[PDB]
């Protein structure tokens, strides 16, 4: 027989501090790296899914998910959160389209998704989320990048980077590329702005991308992937 | 149950020297058709107390349900107590009134049959919860065939043997038979004695149909 | 829900949830109240007059009903949800008897609040005392006060909040049949006593009172600098040419 | 369709003198045009000065009487004291009315003792309306029974007659009367007739032979 | 059977009512009265089933009063019929719907005078002119036939003569006395009875 | 039943048969219909008996509680203002209630009339039961708020007669009650066999 | 269980809420956000802090929000936790239009939403919103009107006010540079870029590191805008190149 | 002292020491004493007072026709614990028309009282209970802890000084299954008076006598009522 | 130190219950004495200042016209027990048309004892014990009788009792004046000689609540007079 802690397990300290939703992020700071660029014409996502320890089928899970027909995901932080806020943006994306016909706008997705986040800050025995998301749409002509991360506080950005080295992988593309790239060249940039950390041999299953483009969303094969990696393609 | 559904005729009920005897045919009839005719309507509830149920055959397999756990439940503390006839007819007549409060009664109409304390017990309890405790019973048209001829006996011969009365409910078993369009000549008989209950298989009754050849005279 | 015991005996039977809000009253700008005869008063203390704030959206002093009133001292937050409970209770005083709201029973209802609020689980006590002003209608005008304790009193007149302690020795030092036996002098010795303790301004009172029959008055900063004159120099009359 | 009531018959009667009450039912308990039993009275003891008859739905009757034992022991835990026929009849009202929307069809009759000693009975209607009388009958014979009693027990109707008082005795005549007069016109009534006297000695039963058609 | 009328003027309102408690085939109550004072500028005028219409009204009534002691200043006549249409629509479709026709007659000291004609239903209409119960059959053509969006209070009060001798004339329930106010910027002000030499 | 009341200068009259059916058979000619509520509070019984009873009974709990927690006798107005408030509840359920609730307040005599539909009013005169209309004919011809307490007696106890006369339902004896300033008083009970031979007599 | 609860709604010895005072801490880090009252109009000012040049903001602000139709806002402290407190104010605000078909007035909205975060403070065990908000709007009650608001379920009618960083410094010098009954929302939005070129780490305190919006009516519908990057510059150059034009004086 | 506020919490001697704690209101609450013939069960008590002008304590408590109790501890917890046994005879008569075993209605305290012992916030029953009642296996004395266990007894005593009942007990036990009643509640007082300063004794004023048999509903005897028990004592061993 | 509000204490206590009992030696000292012919109970105001309305403090109430009760400690928490006992008792009239004894009056508050505690409880449950002592004092059909009632839920008869910070003191002399055979008159002197005695402040008129109840008048709260006339007899 189970009853519940309804006291909040996130609270300001005299520094006025939500202890909390830092270390939460400090999950995140800690997690593989994770790339996004506005494309002004798409936008792409891209992740270090060094799994494969030679025993581990990359195919099996994803890292990069869609959660409607025109969005899409990845994360830099705790797997097993990610997962949960996958399912339930999903959800709001139904809830949605059943009232209004219309596709979930990619910003309103963002704005349902961080209020969730937002709620295990302050709900009763309950931690923070560990994890951070980009969310990627081609929501009427423009194309959108957003960031929510545990606090459930997001923002838009043209391209950024979230988990190790995010500082550089920042700094980097704070220069390292900007706006009116086309389709895959903000591609390429991107997964080079991942090898800016990417400890290793960086192949076709050493990551995981995916594109918005006002055409739908998708996650490129193997295939894509391994030529875009050969310095081109 | 709003809409009894298959259901068992007549049952009757008589009390002799040192037991209680129950008879009641093996008829499950749905509308006028006899569906099912091998099927008990008594039941043995602990060593002292039988019942015998009118009725519903669906709501009747409930009780025997519910009462059997009872029983089971209670021999589990072998703590020495056990139920007495009385107390089965006193919890009967509780929940038969309990459902007929809530507008979903269990139709069936019961005679509890039972021995205890050198004493006799003979119970009848409704769907409605109208229950007491007579020397004889008799439900469904047994309570206007068989019933008259019951009392009519016991007005002049309050104390029976556990012979003279199996040998009156052979006689009413018989006439309603004749008379109640669904019953059927395939019956039980139940006894209780300090011995215990016993549960007699597939009886009949010699019927007698030589009026039928007085047509024209 | 949140179950949790807030408030709770101590071992030499303390309750210190409840000290605790009677502490967070003492911390709040003095109030005091006089009850006359025709007239009772009002006045809330260190009414910090920032001036950039705006008088109105901040005043010490409400109407409960057509009847009574109350003016408070302490948590500001938690008086509003008192304030507005009464205000609620005193309209369905009035659907379920037909009769209007007594200067008692609302105060009692108030103090009820407060005293639940001390032995529920889940909730803190309010941190306010409440100084319940109006006549009974039919009868003779009254005044209560309550603390967080959710016990209450009727008084003659009576302080809270900042300093109270000082401008009661006051109060205890002033009230007298003749000391204002008249509407001009009831709303008087409140001006002193405020006064007696309220820091130089006037700008820094934010007084007013009801009639035993009409509705209530909040007064001008103007009639106040009158009021605030004719004893001004009336506290010259006697310490001034005669000290 | 379905009806949570049935009729059973069956009358019942109640005299109150100076220090006594009487409370008679007769014995048989029917259905339809059937006979469920000739041998159940509608008489029962609630306490050594209170006796209560049930006379309606079987079924209820049952479990009111279940339900009134039940409270007087809980009444007992917790006053230390038994029930007085008052208090008891003041109870009972409420019991009847919490079925207000759901009646139990039934019409009691309280037959006991004051506190003051002297003889009381109180009648109720199916829902707890109820007063106290010197004598009153509920049940099938009851418009059979009650103007005799107008007549006898009330003197009304007789110019120049003796307001005696109702000794035990002569009570005890007309109450076998009137239910042996019924007994002939009422097809309820009938089989026997028991009647509980309450005095200060306590309860007495006496069963008077009735019809048994 | 309950009557209520109202008549808008370019500066006030006029409202009435009779003052008969009808029960079976007598009048029990010679002086009821079918008004209800809400604020110091409106009046609600409320007719229809036993309970419903004093419950109902005066539920109203208490939650505009509420309204005045939590913000200080009152509601407009505007605001309130939208209030009490809200509550009887809500409570429409509930488990205690509630069965009255009402009048509801304001002046705003910014929008002048207003009288509002309401359904059980909770159907709201603003109106120059209007009327419940079986008298209104009997009167409403004659307010089409004489009102005009300037009568003065003189007027109106000679228009509502006019109605309510129609009602002793045609009408076949009693109904001898009506109750008479009016509203305008000095807020609400009874007026005499108009009454009827009967005995 | 037949049950009325009236305030004049005096206070408040208060008188009803006692008669109580079933169907055409006479249960009881002995029903207390005068519901002695509070020794300063009456009410009446008119309708369902149990129903008013039962309520009343509980109003007066209800005002003893009030009592208790405001040192005041509570109002006319109030009371029958709770006894209104705790029947419409079950408005459409059956409860069958015609009551005048009678007393003396801060505001002098009272008198309102309660009913299980709904209604409550206050008035100077009602009549309330199956013989109600008899009764309105002869108090109607004969009320004075002006009358004189022994004409009021009168006047109250021969409406109630008449009725018993002409309504089937309404007979036994007539109770009558007299609220006054500091408490009510059971002024008489008269068997109308009795009050026949006087009114004619 | 007892064990790990922090007791987020108990008083202190002092008689004070910790958990209030230390949202307030939170928020006196936040970008720094003001209020003016004029006489035409009313306005806010805030600290952009989502400032970097890699975001692609594409919101008609960053910390004005739009509430009532006569109604708008800003906040001071956790954005999500002010997500959640203008939501249901804009919910507060229809569920009043609803009802009585008219604006709800200005300050009712304000009561509204403070008696929640009230409550938050006395039951729940929960933590209280780490938010300061200031209300600008225009009732036809008190016309224009400015209010404040704090995470304690408190609130306050004002002039002119400043929440967030150096919300001191911002204070005083308002408290006398203010036209206290002579404001125009062109002398208003003066005091504007002027006390946030003062309280904000700023030299030039260029047109991105600010957002500025104003209240204003105009025939009957009121009107709410936020200038575009030009129309604050405007403001910018005119502060300085005006106050190298004021040491010419001394 | 980490494991000794929740009773949900097991210490590292596998020991629950609210549970412990509540048991040590029963030692404080005065000594009482229960023992059965073959045809009869006795409760025996003793009261205290707090001041000399106020009564004695109740000790002994009527359940129903065939059951009775003496209590030690929380008087609160007595209360809530009677009335529960008091219900849950009161529907055994309603259901059965038959009275509640008195064993199956100890096994109900006994899974009553266990549930709070085992579940966070909550707290063990404050009382201690002897049971005299007589159902068709005879006469019958339990005892029911705070900590939910119970048991049946030949004899037995609770409370403060019960050591000494208990010893006096245990050494007439072969005695008492053969007393007559009379007999029984001697050898019930005598034991009681073992728990005394040898200074002081009892008095019609501090003994209470609850009586249930073959023969007889349960009785309470309180005042005058004790004196033909008292009378016919015995020396006082000095 | 952070425990449940449901702890016991090694001693076989609960800590609540004890720490109450420790907040009624902080209120004011009142006495209840039962007398053949009548009840009396009186209680010290102790009134705080000049500007408090005295009348504005009653710590003896009436509960019925047969039952009157009073009060020591925390004040606030009284007001509910208090309401409780009167709805009680007309619960018990409008059922059983017949007042409630004494006993069972006091009986009937006693079993919101200990009724408080955290998990497992709804919302509107008691949180910690009320601090409070009370004497019901009235008559019935056992006579006079007075109770006493603390928060342990534990009461009892008493011929005498005093409750309240001079209850030690109080209650040694009231053992030295009680006579089983005394009077109502003598009664109500003792208990102001009594009051007198342990009252920091000097026994006023208008600082003392003195109320009977007797065999044949229904409660009585004395009037400022009545105490003038006994006090007289200092
Ligand atoms: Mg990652
Ligand atoms: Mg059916
Ligand atoms: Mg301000
Ligand atoms: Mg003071
Ligand atoms: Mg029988
Ligand atoms: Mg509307
Ligand atoms: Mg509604």
């Amino acid at each position: 027989a189970e009853r519940g802690y309804s006291f909040s397990l996130t609270t300001f300290s005299p520094s006025g501090k939500l202890v909390q939703i830092e270390y939460a992020l400090a999950a995140v700071a800690g997690g593989a790296p994770s790339v996004g660029i506005k494309a002004a014409n798409g936008v792409v996502l891209a992740t270090e899914k060094k799994q494969k320890s030679i025993l581990y089928d990359e195919r099996s899970v994803h890292k990069v998910e869609p959660i409607t027909k025109h969005i899409g995901l990845v994360y830099s932080g705790m797997g097993p959160d990610y997962r949960v806020l996958v399912h339930r943006a999903r959800k709001l994306a139904q809830q949605y389209y059943l009232v209004y016909q219309e596709p979930i706008p990619t910003a309103q997705l963002v704005q349902r998704v961080a209020s969730v986040m937002q709620e295990y800050t302050q709900s009763g025995g309950v931690r923070p989320f560990g994890v951070s998301l980009l969310i990627c749409g081609w929501n009427e002509g423009r194309p959108y990048l957003f960031q929510s991360d545990p606090s459930g506080a997001y923002f838009a950005w043209k391209a950024t980077a979230m988990g190790k080295n995010y500082v550089n992988g920042k700094t980097f593309l704070e220069k390292r590329y900007n706006e009116d790239l086309e389709l895959e060249d903000a591609i390429h940039t991107a997964i080079l702005t991942l090898k800016e950390s990417f400890e290793g041999q960086m192949t076709e299953d050493n990551i995981e991308v995916g594109i918005c483009n006002e055409a739908g969303f998708r996650r490129l094969t193997p295939t894509e992937v391994k030529d875009y990696l050969a310095a081109i393609a | 149950t709003q809409n009894p559904m298959v259901t068992g005729t007549s049952v009757l009920g008589v009390k002799f020297e040192g037991g209680v005897v129950i008879a009641a045919d093996m008829l499950g009839s749905y509308g006028s058709l006899a569906r099912f005719r091998n099927i008990s309507r008594i039941m043995r509830v602990n060593n002292s107390t039988m019942l015998g149920a009118s009725g519903d055959y669906a709501d009747f397999q409930y009780l025997k349900q519910v009462l059997g756990q009872m029983v089971i439940d209670e021999e589990l503390l072998g703590d020495g107590h056990s139920y007495s006839p009385r107390a089965i007819h006193s919890w009967l007549t509780r929940a038969m009134y309990s459902r007929r409060s809530k507008m979903n009664p269990l139709w069936n109409t019961m005679v509890i049959g039972g021995y205890a304390d050198g004493e006799s017990f003979l119970g009848y309890v409704d769907m409605l919860g109208v229950a007491y405790e007579a020397p004889s019973l008799a439900t469904g048209y047994g309570a206007y065939l068989a019933q008259p001829l019951l009392r009519e006996v016991l007005e002049k011969q309050p104390v029976l043997s556990q012979t003279e009365a199996r040998d009156l409910v052979e006689r009413c078993m018989r006439v309603l038979y004749y008379r109640d369009a669904r019953s059927y000549n395939r019956f039980q008989t139940a006894t209780v004695t300090e011995k215990g209950v016993e549960i007699e298989g597939p009886l009949s009754t010699e019927t007698n149909w030589d009026i039928a050849h007085m047509i024209s005279g | 829900s949140y179950d949790r015991a807030i408030t709770v005996f101590s071992p030499d039977g303390h309750l210190f949830q409840v000290e605790y809000a009677q502490e967070a009253v003492k911390k709040g700008s003095t109030a005091v109240g006089v009850r006359g005869r025709d007239i009772v008063v009002l006045g809330v203390e260190k009414k910090s007059v920032a001036k950039l704030q705006d008088e109105r959206t901040v005043r010490k002093i409400c109407a409960l009903d057509d009847n009574v009133c109350m003016a408070f001292a302490g948590l500001t937050a938690d008086a509003r949800i008192v304030i507005n409970r009464a205000r609620v209770e005193c309209q369905s005083h009035r659907l379920t008897v037909e009769d209007p709201v007594t200067v008692e029973y609302i105060t009692r209802y108030i103090a009820s609040l407060k005293q639940r609020y001390t032995q529920s689980n889940g909730r803190r006590p309010f941190g306010i005392s409440a100084l319940i002003v109006g006549f009974d209608f039919d009868g003779t005008p009254r005044l209560y006060q309550t603390d967080p304790s959710g016990t209450y009193h009727a008084w003659k007149a009576n302080a809270i909040g900042r300093g109270a302690k000082s401008v009661r020795e006051f109060l205890e030092k002033n009230y007298t049949d003749e000391a204002i036996e008249t509407d001009d002098l009831t709303i008087k010795l409140v001006i002193k006593a405020l006064l007696e303790v309220v820091q130089s301004g006037g700008k820094n009172i934010e007084l007013a009172v009801m009639r035993r029959d009409q509705s209530l008055k909040i007064l001008n900063p103007e009639e106040i600098e009158k009021y605030v004159a004719e004893i001004e120099k009336e506290k010259e009359e006697n310490e001034k040419k005669k000290q | 369709r379905f009806s949570p009531y049935v009729f059973n018959g069956g009358t019942i009667l109640a005299i109150a003198g100076e220090d006594f009450a009487i409370v008679a039912s007769d014995t048989r308990l029917s259905e339809g045009f059937s006979i469920h039993t000739r041998d159940s009275p509608k008489c029962y003891k609630l306490t050594d000065k209170t006796v209560i008859g049930c006379s309606g739905f079987h079924g209820d009757c049952l479990t009111l009487t279940k339900i009134i034992e039940a409270r007087l022991k809980m009444y007992k835990h917790s006053n230390n004291k038994a029930m007085t026929t008052g208090a008891i009849a003041a109870m009972l009202s409420t019991i009847l009315y919490s079925r207000r929307f759901f009646p139990y069809y039934v019409y009691n009759i309280i037959g006991g003792l004051d506190e003051e000693g002297k003889g009381a009975v109180y009648s109720f209607d199916p829902v707890g309306s109820y007063q106290r009388d010197s004598f009153k009958a509920g049940g099938s014979a009851s418009a059979m029974l009650q103007p005799l009693l107008d007549n006898q027990v009330g003197f009304k109707n007789m110019q120049n007659v003796e307001h005696v008082p109702l000794s035990l005795d002569r009570a005890m005549r007309l109450v076998k009367d009137v239910f042996i007069s019924a007994a002939e016109r009422d097809v309820y009534t009938g089989d026997a007739l028991r009647i509980c006297i309450v005095t200060k000695e306590g309860i007495r039963e006496e069963t008077v032979s009735l019809r048994k058609d | 059977m309950e009557y209520l009328i109202g008549i808008q003027g370019p500066d006030y309102v006029l409202v009435a009512s009779d003052r008969v408690a009808a029960s079976n085939i007598v009048q029990m109550k010679d002086d009821h009265d079918k008004m209800f004072k809400m604020s110091e500028k409106i009046l609600l005028l409320c007719v229809g089933e036993a309970g419903d219409t004093v419950q109902f009204a005066e539920y109203i009534q208490k939650n505009v009063q509420l309204y005045k002691m939590r913000n200080g200043y009152e509601l407009s006549p505007t605001a309130a019929a939208n209030f009490t249409r809200r509550n009887l629509a809500d409570c429409l479709r509930s488990r205690t719907p509630y069965h009255v026709n009402l009048l509801l007659a304001g002046y705003d000291e910014h929008e002048g005078p207003a009288l509002y004609y309401m359904d059980y239903l909770a159907a709201l209409a603003k109106a120059p002119f209007a009327a419940h119960g079986y008298g209104a059959f009997l009167t409403l053509s004659i307010l089409d036939r004489y009102y005009t969006p300037t009568i003065s209070r003189e007027r109106a009060v000679e228009l509502l003569r006019k109605c309510l001798e129609e009602l002793q004339k045609r009408f076949i329930l009693n109904l001898p006395t009506f109750s008479v106010r009016i509203i305008d910027k000095n807020g609400i002000h009874d007026l005499d009875n108009i009454s009827f030499p009967k005995q | 039943t037949t049950t009325l009341a009236f305030k004049f200068r005096h206070g408040v009259i208060v008188a009803a048969d006692s008669r109580a059916t079933a169907g055409a058979y006479i249960a009881s000619q002995t029903v207390k219909k005068v519901i002695e509520i509070n020794p300063y509070l009456l009410g009446t019984m008119a309708g369902g008996a149990a129903d008013c009873s039962f309520w009343e009974r509980l109003l007066a709990r209800q005002c003893r509680i009030y009592e208790l927690r405001n040192k005041e006798r509570i109002s006319v107005a109030a009371a029958s203002k709770l006894l209104a408030n705790m029947v419409y509840q079950y408005k459409g359920m059956g409860l069958s209630m015609g009551t005048m609730i009678c007393g003396w307040d801060k505001r002098g005599p009272g008198l309102y009339y309660v009913d299980s539909e709904g209604n409550r009013i206050s008035g100077a005169t009602f009549s309330v039961g199956s013989g109600s209309v008899y009764a309105y004919g002869v108090m109607d011809r004969g009320y004075s708020y002006d009358l004189e307490v022994e004409q009021a007696y009168d006047l109250a106890r021969r409406a109630i007669y008449q009725a018993t006369y002409r309504d089937a339902y309404s007979g036994g004896a007539v109770n009558l009650y007299h609220v006054r300033e500091d408490g009510w008083i059971r002024v008489s009970s008269d068997n109308v066999a009795d009050l026949h031979e006087k009114y004619s007599g | 269980s007892r064990r790990y609860d922090s007791r987020t709604t108990i008083f202190s010895p002092e008689g004070r809420l910790y958990q209030v005072e230390y949202a307030m801490e939170a928020i006196g880090h936040a970008g720094t956000c003001l209020g003016i009252l004029a006489n035409d109009g009313v306005l806010l000012a805030a600290e952009r802090r989502n400032i970097h040049k890699l975001l692609d903001e594409v919101f008609f602000s960053e910390k004005i929000y739009k509430l009532n139709e006569d109604m708008a806002c800003s906040v001071a402290g956790i954005t999500s936790d002010a997500n959640v407190l203008t939501n249901e104010l804009r919910l507060i605000a229809q569920r009043y239009l609803l009802q009585y078909q008219e604006p709800i007035p200005c300050e009712q909205l304000v009561t509204a939403l403070c008696d929640i975060k009230q409550a938050y403070t006395q039951f729940g065990g929960k933590r209280p919103f780490g938010v300061s908000l200031l209300y600008i709007g225009w009732d036809k009650h008190y016309g224009f009107q400015l209010y404040q608001s704090d995470p304690s379920g408190n609130y306050g009618g004002w002039k002119a006010t400043c929440i967030g960083n150096n919300s001191a410094a911002a204070v005083s010098m308002l408290k006398q540079d203010y036209k206290e009954g002579e404001m125009t929302l062109k002398s208003a939005l003066a005091l504007a870029i002027k006390v946030l070129n003062k309280t904000m780490d700023v030299s030039k305190l260029s047109a991105e590191k600010v957002e500025i919006a104003t209240l204003t009516r105009e025939n009957g519908k009121t009107v709410i805008r936020v200038l575009k990057q030009k129309e604050v510059e405007q403001l910018i150059k005119k502060h300085e190149e005006e106050e190298a034009k004021a040491e010419r004086e001394k | 002292n980490q494991y000794d506020n929740d009773v949900t919490v097991w210490s590292p001697q596998g020991r629950i020491h609210q549970i412990e704690y509540a048991m040590e209101a029963v030692k404080q609450g005065s000594a009482t004493v229960g023992l059965k013939s073959k045809t009869h069960a006795v409760l025996v008590a003793l009261k205290r007072a707090q001041s000399e002008l106020a009564a004695h304590q109740k000790k002994i408590l009527h359940v129903d026709n065939h059951i009775g109790i003496s209590i030690a501890g929380l008087t609160a917890d007595a209360r809530l614990l009677c009335n529960f046994m008091r219900q849950e005879c009161l529907d055994s008569r309603f259901v059965f028309d038959r009275p509640l075993p008195v064993s199956r209605l100890v096994s109900l305290i006994g899974s009553k009282t266990q549930i709070p012992t085992q579940r966070y916030g909550r707290r063990p029953y404050g009382v201690g209970l002897l049971i005299a009642g007589y159902d068709d296996m005879g006469p019958h004395i339990f005892q029911t802890c705070p900590s939910a266990n119970y048991f049946d007894c030949r004899a037995m005593s609770i409370g403060a000084r019960s050591q000494s009942a208990r010893t006096y007990l245990e050494r007439h036990m072969s005695e008492f299954m053969e007393c007559n009643l009379n007999e029984l509640v001697k050898h019930g007082l005598r034991a009681l008076r073992e728990t005394l300063p040898a200074e002081q004794d009892l008095t019609t004023k501090n003994v209470s006598i609850g009586i249930v048999g073959k023969d007889l509903e349960f009785t309470i005897y309180d005042d005058d009522d004790v004196s033909p028990f008292l009378e016919g004592l015995e020396e006082r061993p000095q | 130190y952070d425990r449940g509000v449901n702890t016991f204490s090694p001693e076989g206590r609960l800590f609540q219950v004890e720490y109450d009992i420790e907040a009624i030696k902080l209120g004011s000292t009142a006495i209840g004495i039962q007398t053949s012919e009548g009840v009396c109970l009186a209680v010290e105001k102790r009134i705080t200042s000049p500007l408090m309305e005295p009348s504005s403090i009653e710590k003896i109430v009436e509960i019925d016209a047969h039952i009157g009760c009073a009060m020591s400690g925390l004040i606030a928490d009284a007001k509910t027990l208090i309401d409780k006992a009167r709805v009680e008792t007309q619960n018990h009239w409008f059922t059983y048309n017949e007042t409630m004894t004494v006993e069972s009056v006091t009986q009937a508050v006693s079993n919101l004892a200990l009724q408080f505690g955290e998990e497992d409880a709804d919302p509107g449950a008691m949180s910690r014990p009320f601090g409070v002592a009370l004497l019901f004092g009235g008559v019935d059909e056992k006579g006079p009788q007075l109770f006493h009632m603390d928060p342990s839920g534990t009461f009892v008869q008493c011929d005498a009792r005093a409750i309240g910070s001079a209850s030690e003191g109080a209650q040694s002399s009231l053992q030295e004046l009680y006579h089983k055979s005394m009077t109502l008159k003598e009664a109500i002197k003792s208990s102001l000689i009594i009051l007198k005695q342990v009252m920091e402040e000097k026994l006023n008129a208008t600082n003392i609540e003195l109320a009977t109840v007797q065999p044949g008048q229904n409660f009585h709260m004395f009037t400022k007079e009545e105490l003038e006339e006994v006090i007289k007899d200092i």
